[PDB]
């Protein structure tokens, strides 16, 4: 099961995952957190983890919530998204936890 | 004598270097060589008398309407830097003069005969003001980009392609093995050939099922989307659309066609099709050089783009700057704005001539194809960003491991670019180092690198922009 | 190793000066402008590999066929008379590269993409050897020019038309009264202009309506058969087949469409419905310029010219020679044989390349049409002889009183030069002789004369054949 | 056999004539002539005398080619005309002369 | 579609609207228009003149061919069907189209001036 | 009644119409004569005077045919025509002779 | 399930497969490795063992690669294959390893 964005590079550490966040940010996108039992090529609409982020300022705002959802849901992927109104689409979405049996 | 016979000078009537277009008008620039002995204004009052409503003589007829109404007017002259033979006219097309919805009606007029004229040796059309009152009357790209990237549940990175090689001569369930190996590899598109249509050596249903056959596999297996754009550039409309229709029936995505060697009043029809049936539609500009490669004569390719971006497709190809094929880097970062964006200012320093519109027209995926390597990666990331799909043939059929080591190495190097880019590395400078790094853990793109260093193209540019 | 990875030389594999062309082989001329530095069998090897079965680097999924087979093969390279930076390059094609009957794959392929390679500054495609196993496969002219004689039931001179002027304004009953008015005076035929398709001004069933009121209103009237080319270029295919069949459903025995413009799909497409439905096509070159202008990059005429006698149509514009646009004499006589012999040899001073067999495929008329008067008739049916259609647009609407007048005077000094020829006079000799023996009893023609005497388009030529 | 505009009033005296002349003139129309013996609902396209007088000036000078249509015409319908090139169709178009046979 | 019915607004007239040329250019407009109109007619110089055919309602198909070719042969340019005759028991539409298309070429050949009957 | 080719020029005489016979032969073409007094444009087979002179040597044996028919159908439109068995079509048709009701 | 060419007779052992193989390289085919773990009628397209043996001189050569290929897929059906390209097309394929659960 590949993951689209970054599935083809080694699993992200916690530090490149929040990498990724802080692009997000700098860039003045929302990001937010996605997660789903059933990830393959059908299923266009994981299930969200509360809402996208609008008023997250900070990287570690969202790691928090990262490490709450895996807690919540650790037989579940997991995946980072960035979202951008204007263009109105997500300029970025990628798995940050895979489950054991993945 | 009921009214004044015989031949006047085109200028007369056509030269108006007061004219302030109107922001309806369509605007055409033409760099022009007049021959000698042919004022400047007289050879662009002709241009514009003879895409518009004049002849050679004086009609009575033009008293029947409204002459001034309706005649395109030059209304600015210019000369080029760095040649005293050469100039830009500015010439205005009232908006009624043109067919709604109708590239072909438009090209009939603006470079219909015009470019044929004795007293003009030479002639191209640089850019047109396309105003935004004549953009309503067209669909725009069945789908476009942030539609395709929903469609395909795709984000955050240039989407991959390749085209089956060698160009003709495999049979359809070879050309089944070969995208299989490639879409299973990490591509997320593999492509026919340009010129695969319906040939002996493979009829075109037969390669339709086989090729679905290993889209759906791949699909199944990798857990990605996938597509492979099906040619359906064919002799006749009918022919057209029973191959595209056969691709709907069996559940591809993704079409292709040559929109220009095809035509652009079938290209209207097929695009018209593709939002009707939800099929996304890559373009393929095949013969595009024959008329836009040299800087003195034709039409540059900035126009073609407007233009196909008005008829409506999904994917564009618009060259690859340090690949096999000529692309000029100002004037192509200048034309993927024109294809993306929804208002491009006028730029001197890429060939914009006029402020463009879109009035929310969708923008058009750029492709960039044609003799790049996995070396080329951090360079195409840099160029394009994120909404392009970048394609690899040779490169990823030349791998020594074959194609799905290939394709892995190509997702492999993209990702890595993306991910150094996102962190806030400068992809340029580190380029190399951002592949080496990635190499040190997929033996695939190292084999890639090992294949292709230090091969490049560079050459000197045929068409340049004026010094 | 699986195979010999890496990038090698296209002359490696594409160059085989040793080649004997088959009979049944696609032969093509290429002018090509190699970059300093490339050698120009090397450019030359690029241009057949990019347009056959290779690409930039090797691929294993070669071995899965017959290479040997399919590949198009450089057999001949030569130097241009008093140019050492270009070249002929003579490319030999399987027949079964091409789809049958598909003038647009032909050109995805041998047009597709080699024009805009790095390594080519410049590229022109001279002429192609068609074979006549490819040429059964498309059906030709829908009628061709003896049965389209037999259709009109005229015989022993050229055929008369005229443009509609001026080009674009006019409403539809405007139209119907200038179509009425010219063909009632002599004209065979009256025309839409390319770029009158459907418009403000004028939309294209009020025209078609009020125009063939004016037709059968003149045939009537006059008692000899008359034509309206209306014009069917259109968007889309659907709005084409619309138009031809209201054409059709009024009586119309001729429609035109802008081929190239409207491109070879919906060509073809119309084409065949013209074959079967009974309607003479008349084909106007509208945008060739574009391409075929330059005499170092593009395509030239004489090879547009097999394309579509290939496809089919009844009439096509192939320049005057004497008028407003440019028109090699030389090259022009050479592909008006193209179009209408069933033969014809290879002649350098003519720049026919290759020995061209029709297998009876009919003829077309050739259309001489644009910046033409009275005082070229002797000239033009000079060049052109009997099978020959000769428009006068400006030359009709031009004349000081009227259409009915100008239509006239170019019926009479017609038939004095054909009356003058068949009786063994030197008609270029005597051409203005015989024109003012006319003008003794035809006022009308006096009175064109006049207004047009000493009107010349005399000019460098830019499209030459090489010294 | 009726002739559209004003064919229900009486037959238009030279003097009535003229004053519709003068009112083509005076509103900056150009004054034409068309004449026919093929009067009916079937026909779009009376012939033309000569051309719409582009140049006239004067409600004599039309005048004046309407008696010459007669004369070389005294079997048909004659017709003036007023034509605005800027709507771009006729403003006016009354029979001023009848054949003996009407 | 809703603004007007809102409780917090008593009353709502919408007066005009600028329409612009950028979205007029996605519609087709009339058919036809004045002047074509006026040349498929062959009519100018005056205005056209029609008459909606009485009683309303309850004529039968050949009773409405008549009073139009009455109408149309006196020097009309037009009659109609009333608004509200559309098909019904006392006329069915097929019937009317029929006596009254009859009606408007016999006043057409009789008069020489091109009828119409706005079915 | 216009009849195509040279039918906008002043009659032919017989010196004329035997020149345009001259030039049919000399080109190796088959001189004919057709007549009819249906010569409008639905008419696309005049009657034939004979076969074409498939055997004729030289134009005065065409122009004794001629006279021959028109003697013969002296109320008929009479058509010299000239054909080439090799691109199988008319390579010429004229009227040489109209009828007094012209 | 049978899986076609040979699969009614009885298995073959390594030397009835290694002259099979060497029937392959006698007429100057194409030796392959293809393996699955889906063999049905559904599927086309087996798996790739490396690429056909386009430089395969030997039938050892490929017995050495089919027990390599075997060594890492013993849950697999492994089909020993036979291609020529100026045909375009397999001229034999046939089972040479079915797993245990067969
Ligand atoms: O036929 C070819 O050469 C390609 O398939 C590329 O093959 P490789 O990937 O093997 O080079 C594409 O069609 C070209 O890129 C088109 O040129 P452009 O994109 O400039 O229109
Ligand atoms: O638009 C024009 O100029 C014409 O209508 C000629 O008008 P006139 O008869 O008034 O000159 C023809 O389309 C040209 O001859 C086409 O050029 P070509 O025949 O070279 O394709
Ligand atoms: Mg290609
Ligand atoms: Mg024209
Ligand atoms: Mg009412």
């Amino acid at each position: 099961m590949h993951t689209e964005t970054f599935s083809y590079l080694p699993p992200l550490t916690d530090e490149e995952i929040k990498k990724q966040v802080e692009y997000i940010l700098k860039n003045g996108w929302i990001p937010g957190i996605e997660y789903t039992d059933e990830p393959g090529p059908h299923n266009s609409y994981w299930s969200f983890w509360k809402l996208p982020f609008f008023n997250a300022e900070t990287a570690e705002e969202v790691m928090e919530e990262l490490e709450a959802c895996r807690e919540a849901n650790p037989d579940c992927y997991i995946k980072i998204t960035g979202y951008d109104n204007i263009r109105q689409g997500q300029v970025l979405s990628f798995v940050a936890y895979r489950p054991h049996h993945h | 004598a009921a009214y004044e016979a015989g031949v006047k000078e085109y200028r007369q009537t056509y030269y108006d270097p007061d004219y302030t277009p109107k922001d309806t008008d369509i605007l055409a620039a033409f760099r022009i060589t007049p021959q000698p002995g042919v004022p400047p204004e007289e050879a662009a009052a002709a241009v514009a008398a003879e895409s518009s409503t004049g002849t050679w003589t004086t009609v009575w007829s033009d008293l029947l309407t409204d002459l001034d109404r309706y005649k395109a007017r030059c209304y600015r002259i210019e000369p080029v830097p760095g040649n005293d033979n050469q100039y830009i006219a500015y010439i205005a097309y009232p908006l009624d003069l043109f067919e709604e919805g109708s590239i072909v009606n438009l090209m009939s007029s603006i470079v219909g005969n015009v470019f044929g004229f004795k007293a003009v040796r030479a002639l191209r059309l640089e850019d047109m003001r396309i105003p935004v009152a004549y953009l309503k009357t067209f669909q725009g790209p069945p789908h476009g980009i942030q539609v395709e990237r929903d469609r395909l549940n795709k984000y955050g990175r240039p989407l991959l392609g390749c085209t089956i090689k060698p160009k003709l001569g495999l049979s359809a369930k070879n050309y089944g093995r070969v995208v299989y190996e490639c879409l299973r590899g990490g591509l997320d598109f593999t492509k026919d050939d340009e010129n695969i249509n319906s040939q002996p050596f493979m009829r075109w249903r037969d390669r339709f099922l086989f090729v679905m056959e290993a889209v759906h596999k791949a699909e199944a297996e990798t857990g990605e989307r996938k597509g492979h754009y099906l040619n359906v550039t064919a002799p006749t409309m009918e022919e057209m659309y029973k191959r595209a229709e056969f691709a709907k029936e069996l559940g591809s995505r993704i079409i292709m066609v040559d929109f220009l060697t095809a035509g652009f009043t079938a290209f209207t029809s097929l695009s018209k099709w593709c939002r009707e049936n939800g099929m996304l539609l890559h373009l393929h500009r095949a013969m595009h050089a024959v008329i836009d490669r040299q800087p003195n004569h034709g039409i540059h390719f900035r126009v073609l783009a407007k233009w196909l971006r008005m008829v409506g497709g999904d994917h564009i190809h618009t060259g690859t700057v340090v690949g096999k094929l000529e692309g000029d880097r100002a004037s192509t970062l200048g034309f993927v704005d024109l294809l993306r964006e929804n208002y491009i200012p006028a730029d001197p320093s890429r060939g914009i001539y006029f402020d463009q519109d879109w009035a929310s027209m969708p923008g058009v995926f750029p492709v960039a194809s044609g003799g790049i390597h996995v070396w080329h990666m951090p360079e195409l990331v840099t160029i394009f960003g994120d909404d392009a799909v970048l394609q690899f043939g040779g490169g990823t059929l030349g791998h020594p491991w074959g194609n799905a080591a290939g394709a892995t190495a190509n997702r492999v190097a993209l990702e890595a670019v993306v991910q150094a880019r996102n962190e806030g590395r400068d992809i340029l400078a580190e380029g190399r180092e951002i592949l080496k790094e990635a190499a040190r853990w997929s033996p695939e793109l190292r084999a890639a690198m090992e294949t292709w260093k230090d091969i490049k193209f560079e050459f000197e540019t045929v068409d340049t922009l004026d010094v």
